[PDB]
């Protein structure tokens, strides 16, 4: 119990059902370890891609508090405003009271106009999150609604169903053998070192270390751009006319386990991982992108990762633990 | 991933044992003559809460120590600007100077056109998220 199941779609996106409001006003929202604020529709948004989701009523809310303060925030792939509020959020069978989160005002382009989820749900640090609104997470443990301060993360694979987030625990069942403590290097997103990335030993890219963060909300394994394009080239997969990176669909079969090193421990990712299949048409599972941070630059471990181990985050003790999925 | 944020007021203002909290930022130490005084506000927000369930700042009534009510704030990883002033891991650093306001806008010009690109695709020598103004570290 104090578990939220999520949905799997296209093994792309993961999200979870929460009420909002009383009586709850439902959305469905991402479960994102790569931010720290909630945020839903609203029928004060005039965007695309409100037209078409569920928009939260304030009016229809016995329980919700107005504020006029309003934020703006910008993730790696989309931008929103909205105004901020309050009110009771039910999420993981617990009833989270005095939540503060935003009501849209605008959420453009076309990937939110035709993506399966309302909102969006952040679990990482108080530090990132904007306007330094308490996260709802920091509100579970702040009001004594979850017994450790802790949640585990479970990520289906091959579009199957029960993928979850554990609040206020972590559940055996869900792993084999032990989970292997890794350090928080830097708090804000749940920031690891990573010590090398590397297939048959050699040393393909993050030469020396390199910082990484784990994040639910990202669905490629992401890295900069001067490396992945070694990455690409040293696993046979190229770029065609049409931006997808085409590889063979045999590759797989074939290919060596690119293993990140953290902490001392050997990650494996098979190719029949970091290879995405759709079709008899392969694609690569790593994506350029630079995101420089004062920390350098960083690496973002998505799904494609997160789908092989079990996560858990630890605010207690700031830590990361990881073990291979049950 | 969350890159950055910018927000207007009214800003969530608390004291507690004396230490004004504004965005849950360390923003001054009262002393003397303030003391009561924002023990008083802090009892006001309790009541607006809890009570009246009122979070405008009619009922909360802020008093300047809370700092101006309209001001703007700004969230990049690890680093934020309040006000005029800059906190480096939640904590201040000093008064933000002409050049690290320009900073900031050239960080507003990129995110704005990074973000332009990111909403609007059907990178291919395209645009990387901008790098946080080099106040924010050392």
């Amino acid at each position: 119990i104090g578990d939220e199941p999520l949905e799997n779609y296209l093994d792309t996106e993961y999200f979870g059902t929460i009420g909002i409001g009383t009586p709850a006003q439902d959305f469905t929202v991402i479960f994102d370890t790569g931010s720290s604020n909630l945020w839903v529709p609203s029928v004060y948004c005039s965007s695309l891609a409100c037209s078409d989701h569920n928009q939260f009523n304030p009016d229809d809310s016995s329980t919700f508090e107005a504020t006029s303060q309003e934020l703006s925030i910008t993730y790696g792939t989309g931008s929103m405003t909205g105004i901020l509020g309050y009110d009771t959020v039910q999420v993981g069978g617990i009833s989270d009271t005095n939540q503060i989160f935003g009501l849209s005002e605008t959420e453009p382009g076309s990937f939110l106009y035709y993506a399966p989820f309302d909102g969006i749900l952040g679990l990482a640090y108080p530090s990132i999150s904007a306007s330094g609104a308490t996260p709802v997470f920091d509100n579970l443990w702040d009001q004594g609604l979850v017994s450790q301060d802790l949640f585990s993360v479970y990520l289906s694979s091959n579009d199957d169903s029960g993928s979850v987030v554990l609040l206020g625990g972590i559940d055996s069942s869900y792993y084999t053998g032990s989970l292997n403590w890794v350090p928080v290097s830097v708090e804000g997103y749940w920031q690891i070192t990573l010590d090398s990335i590397t297939m048959d030993g050699e040393t393909i890219a993050c030469s020396g270390g390199c910082q990484a963060i784990v994040d639910t909300g990202t669905s490629l394994l992401t890295g900069p751009t001067s490396a992945i394009a070694n990455i690409q080239s040293d696993i046979g997969a190229s770029e065609n006319s049409d931006g997808e990176m085409v590889i063979s669909c045999s590759s797989i079969d074939s290919l060596p386990d690119i293993v990140f090193t953290i902490n001392g421990v050997q990650y494996p990712l098979s190719p029949s991982a970091y290879i995405l299949q759709d079709d008899d048409s392969c694609t690569s599972g790593f994506e350029g992108m630079d995101v420089p941070t004062s920390s350098g630059e960083l690496w973002i471990l998505g799904d494609v990762f997160i789908r092989q181990y079990y996560t858990v985050f630890d605010r207690a003790n700031n830590k990361v633990g990881l073990a291979p999925v049950a | 991933q969350f890159l950055f944020s910018m927000s207007t007021g009214p800003f969530i203002c608390t004291v507690k044992d004396n230490q004004v909290f504004v965005a849950n930022l360390p923003w001054t130490m009262l002393e003397g003559d303030d003391i009561q005084v924002g023990k008083e506000f802090a009892a006001r927000v309790e009541d607006c809460t809890n009570v009246k369930h009122d979070m405008a700042p009619t009922c909360t009534k802020p008093p300047p120590f809370c700092g101006p009510q309209d001001m703007k704030m700004f969230n990049f990883v690890g680093c934020s600007v309040l006000g005029n002033k800059l906190f480096i891991d939640q904590k201040y650093v000093r008064d933000l100077t002409a050049k690290d306001h320009a900073e900031v806008q050239t960080f507003r010009e990129k995110i704005a056109a990074f973000e332009e690109q990111q909403e609007n695709q059907p990178p291919a020598g395209g645009l990387s998220p901008p790098p946080p103004p080099s106040f924010c570290t050392v």
